């Protein structure tokens, strides 16, 4: 009981933290999610057309 | 500048303020140098009452020009700015940060308009405190003029210890002032500046009162006068009586017989026979 | 950089909304074929 | 690509690192650079061409990055970093405690200003009582 | 040690707040 | 004593002159009260969390579409760099079988 | 409320309020209406800013009125937050900035009767000046 | 700056790129790969631990929590359901790889 | 070798030593420690990281592992708890002695002004 007193207090500090910051750092993540998606599109059409480009070499 | 004005003026004339703000904000890109245009944009922002804005313009200058190569006529305007704003305490701010970072050969333009704003907006204890600093600056830069400036050395020296310095700078600067020693060998031109060494030993010996200091300002004038040209008998009974303070009697007539002995002067004579009649 | 006056001076007390925050038809046709 | 120009700040495509700086730069940038001044734009020590390589991603065994917000090494990490606030937490508490500790044992003078109070009294008492 | 991001926060903070706003 | 001493019919004693029935009350009050100070913080934790939840709920949604999105481009992107790596392997062999026939 | 033909009419309105109350020994409400008389429009308080009510808190005569007023039936700290505001808005007269300068001299705080001098000095330009620094100097010396 | 591993594939605080491949590694994972096998993971190239060059820009930032890792027990809680999908996916591969 | 932090009293992997007092930290805290507080944690003299020197130089079930984790946890907690509980009773016990000081400095005080009377009766 002593022992889960401490933990439900970090775990308060932890909490009011989080509602300070969680919403920006939220944020923050998908702005950095969303550019890997959007770089991954990018190197997955370059991939096709390159794979599209060996199937025209090989017909001509 | 004079075609962004135009431009300007044309967009304030259909009062198109979001307009004519844009073309400021181009203007600085080219025309930043200049400082005024960067204070006109600030006084235009005030003017339009989006305060907040020429407060960030006053301090994007501070940025632009740079926060090491301070800019005087930026921290002057921005200090009146926030004057008049009523942000006293930011627009003193601003000006004893000037007065902190930049040299006192530039500064006085940010000390005349800060002894404008504290005095009006300060209190007695800080509207002396800026004057005293201000005139003590004033002093030190005519005396750098020349010197010989005696009567500045004279005021500076009562107003530092008006004032209450503490010894050591006042001290110091009658160091400063000892060393313009007349370049003349007439008694004429070291009349005034004589007392420049017997206030000296007057502070040693009032305020001070470190004898033994007093004790070396006197010797030390013995050891400037010519004597053999002319003698001052001023500082020799002076310096007599100051040994018969301090029960030095012994001294005294050494001091006094030696007067007598380089330079018989009748004022000498005079004091000597004085003294050893009230003995 | 050198010590900021954004950094030294006090933040201004005499904050204000309109001082320092208010800062700064057609028609069309019907679709394809419809 | 995900690199950052240290330099030029945009996002390169041609990143490439130098041995002495420990820094990311553009080829095209920094080889004129190496060209013009043959110095490390960031730490001013030398360069020279053999100092330099070329970054690259998605080779064969190449893991696939992990997206999910969650792994252990960030579990790991965050555990510590509680570990080593509660440490200096409680060692700050454990110093507060000592402080207190310390002076209210140094303060147990109680039984002794008794003494004093009965030795007052009973002189009190020898003076008021003498008439 | 944990929210150092806030660094970030102010930096987009100051990035936003230079527009509409001067050189340099 | 921070040990020893615990409070028992409305006083401060000793645990040990207590009867062992005592003891057992008194430990129980004890341990009740630890099991209030617990329920007073974890109600005020819930009630921040709940807020969190909600407040949080929609980044952490747009979160979880971004990694299925994201998943699914790898893994195309990956058979699609197997596929180009066997027909450029695949256009070598038709070269040569072109020489042939 | 009503439309007026220059801010001088309203302005003798106001006054006429006051001085009627201030006759009927209405201090409190007399000052109330000289607070709600010279309260500064704010950019939003009126149809237009140009209005003749909109105006009003710039003329001089309705502020030498309620200044008046606070030294017959206010505090002395009262006082200098009208006649200060009555500086701020370049409404004093240098006569009225004398004025101000003898109201804390003559309640003995010379201090603030010299800041009263000073921003009389800030605000006005050549000749204007000349009577507040005349008296500002031979009351320093004095 | 952010970087990922070529091993694991997470975020790594001590990012290093082989003198011998174009690959980034985290430092100690690369080095016990190395003390096994010296040779580049990814290029198969002969590697030594000398030939490693460190990015002393700064690394990767920190997962936000998750509300459910605001508490120690739930963090070891979320550690053990962690553990068990990176077993899974571990025993998941040799499966694969037979297959 | 053995070495233990003077933060945490734990056996440290990465044992330092500050110059300006001669005792050995795990370096992880006493960065911590200096990066918040500033000072040497035992001597209270002004510390800086380059001021650190660094001293010289199994695995069973991770079921298991987890579980030491979780138990050592709950007794790192317990530990501060108690810390927080003993802190507020040395206060009270502190503020309780002061009590007794100034109510003995008042008794003396009465006592000793009512025992000038004894000079006139
Ligand atoms: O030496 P004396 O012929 O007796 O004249 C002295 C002497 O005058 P000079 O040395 O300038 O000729 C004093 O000057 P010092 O020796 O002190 O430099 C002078 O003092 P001042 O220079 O201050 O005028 C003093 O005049 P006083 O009596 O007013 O002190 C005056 O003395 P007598 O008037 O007694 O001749």
């Amino acid at each position: 009981a002593k022992a889960q007193n401490e933990h439900l207090l970090m775990r308060q500090i932890n909490l009011e933290l989080m509602d300070e910051y969680a919403a920006e750092s939220y944020l923050q993540r998908n702005k950095v999610m969303e550019d890997l998606l959007t770089h991954a599109e990018k190197e997955l059409r370059k991939t096709k057309e390159a794979v599209m480009e060996v199937h025209a070499n090989r017909k001509m | 500048e004079q075609a962004w004005q135009t431009y300007i003026n044309f967009e304030l004339r259909y009062k198109e303020i979001d307009r004519a703000r844009s073309v400021y904000q181009r203007f600085l890109h080219v025309h930043g140098i200049n400082v005024q245009n960067w204070i006109k944009y600030a006084k235009f922002e005030e003017r339009n009452g989006y305060i907040g804005n020429a407060r960030a313009a006053y301090e994007k200058a501070m940025e632009y020009f740079g926060e090491e190569d301070i800019n005087e006529t930026v921290l002057v305007a921005f200090a009146l700015f926030e004057e008049r704003q009523k942000e006293h305490e930011r627009a003193r701010g601003i000006f004893k940060y000037g007065l902190d970072n930049l040299p006192s050969n530039r500064t006085e333009e940010i000390f005349k308009h800060y002894t404008q704003h504290e005095k009006k907006f300060g209190e007695r204890v800080g509207i002396e405190d800026v004057i005293i600093s201000k005139r003590k600056t004033q002093y030190e830069k005519m005396v750098e003029e020349n010197g010989y400036n005696y009567d500045a050395w004279f005021d500076y020296l009562r107003l530092l210890e008006n004032e209450e310095t503490d010894r050591e700078e006042v001290e110091d600067v009658y160091e400063r002032a000892i060393a313009n020693i007349p370049p003349h060998s007439e008694k004429r031109y070291w009349r005034r500046y004589i007392y420049l060494w017997i206030n000296y030993a007057l502070y040693e010996e009032l305020v001070a009162k470190d004898f033994d200091r007093a004790r070396q300002v006197y010797k030390a004038c013995i050891d400037i006068i010519p004597h053999k040209t002319f003698t001052f008998a001023k500082v020799w009974i002076m310096f007599a009586h100051f040994e018969i303070r301090q029960l030095d009697l012994n001294a005294a007539r050494k001091i006094m017989g030696v007067a007598i002995g380089k330079c018989p002067k009748d004022k000498l004579f005079r004091a000597y026979i004085d003294l050893e009649l009230q003995l | 950089m050198s010590m900021k006056l954004r950094d030294i001076l006090p933040a201004p007390v005499a904050a204000d909304e309109a001082a320092s925050q208010i800062r700064r038809v057609s028609k069309e046709p019907p679709p394809y074929g419809k | 690509m995900s690199f950052v120009c240290g330099i030029s700040g945009e996002l390169t495509e041609d990143p490439v690192v130098s041995q002495v700086s420990g820094h990311i730069f553009d080829r095209r940038l920094i080889v004129k650079f190496i060209a013009e001044n043959g110095t490390d734009p960031i730490s001013h020590g030398e360069l020279s061409e053999d100092q330099l390589v070329s970054l690259k991603s998605g080779g064969t065994g190449s893991a696939p990055r992990n997206v999910s917000g969650t792994s252990i090494p960030s579990l790991l990490k965050m555990l510590q970093d509680e570990w080593d606030t509660v440490m200096l937490n409680s060692f700050s508490l454990r110093q507060q405690l000592q402080i207190a500790r310390q002076e209210l044992s140094h303060s147990l003078y109680q039984h002794d200003a008794a003494c004093r109070v009965i030795s007052r009294l009973s002189k009190e008492l020898t003076a008021a009582r003498e008439a | 040690h944990e929210y150092g991001n806030v660094i970030k926060k102010v930096e987009e903070m100051k990035v936003r707040r230079e527009n509409e706003m001067l050189a340099l | 004593c921070t040990s020893e001493i615990i409070l028992s019919k409305d006083k401060f004693t000793r645990i040990a002159i207590l009867p062992r029935e005592e003891q057992m009350k008194a430990l129980n009050d004890e341990f009740q009260m630890y099991r209030g100070w617990m329920n007073q913080r974890a109600k005020r934790a819930a009630k921040v969390e709940k807020k969190l939840r909600v407040k949080l709920g929609g980044y952490q949604a747009i979160h979880d579409k971004l990694c299925k999105k994201y998943q699914e481009v790898t893994t195309e992107i990956e058979m699609a760099n197997i596929e180009k790596k066997t027909f450029e392997r695949l256009g070598e062999h038709e070269l040569k079988a072109i020489n042939k026939r | 409320i009503s439309q007026f033909g220059g801010v001088s009419e309203l302005a003798n309105v106001w006054c006429a309020y006051a001085e009627m109350e201030m006759k009927h020994k209405r201090a409190k409400a007399a000052l109330t209406v000289m607070q709600r008389a010279c309260v500064v429009p704010k950019p939003g308080d009126y149809e237009n800013m140009q209005s003749v009510q909109a105006r009003v808190h710039r003329s001089p005569i309705l502020w030498a009125m309620y200044a008046d007023y606070e030294e017959c039936c206010g505090t002395v700290e009262s006082c200098r937050k009208v006649y200060d505001k009555m500086i701020e808005l370049r409404v004093a007269s240098p006569q009225m900035i004398m004025n101000y300068a003898m109201f804390l001299e003559e309640n003995e705080y010379f201090e603030l009767a010299f800041q009263a001098y000073e921003k009389g000095i800030a605000l006005f330009k050549w000749p204007g000046v000349f009577d507040i620094w005349n008296t500002y100097l031979v009351k320093f010396i004095k």
